[PDB]
């Protein structure tokens, strides 16, 4: 129940984020089997391809719900990883990019 | 895989 225009703009932000050089940790779900410990720290895993699926299948009724899942990607990364790492910096850079891109779009 | 866990 996002209209055509909102669906379109969220889809563009997701593609822009997918293209960004700091997007590499977030493209696909964390593999719970080879990151033992992940799931005991992280209550709800989330990544961009799951967001894409949920967007394409009508699971986001409005703009806020979509933004909520995007933030959860970067909150998960910050909870799990040291800030002083390539992955930690990647998360902080993508959050900054997203929030600016969100403000400028809406 | 690219991870830098705070714990462990
Ligand atoms: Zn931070
Ligand atoms: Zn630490």
């Amino acid at each position: 129940s996002m209209d055509s225009k909102d669906l379109a703009l969220c889809s563009m932000i997701l593609t822009e984020m997918e293209t960004h050089e700091d997007a590499w940790p977030f493209l696909l779900p964390v593999n719970l089997k080879l990151v033992p410990g992940y799931k005991k720290v992280i209550k709800k895993p989330m990544d961009f391809s799951t967001i894409r699926e949920k967007l394409s299948s009508g699971q986001y009724p409005n703009l806020e719900t979509f933004a909520l899942d995007v933030r959860l990607v970067f909150d998960n990364c910050e909870t799990f990883n040291e800030d002083d790492s390539d992955i930690g910096r990647a998360g902080h850079n993508m959050r900054k990019y997203f929030e600016k891109k969100w403000t400028d779009t809406f | 895989g690219g991870k830098a866990p705070r714990k462990q």
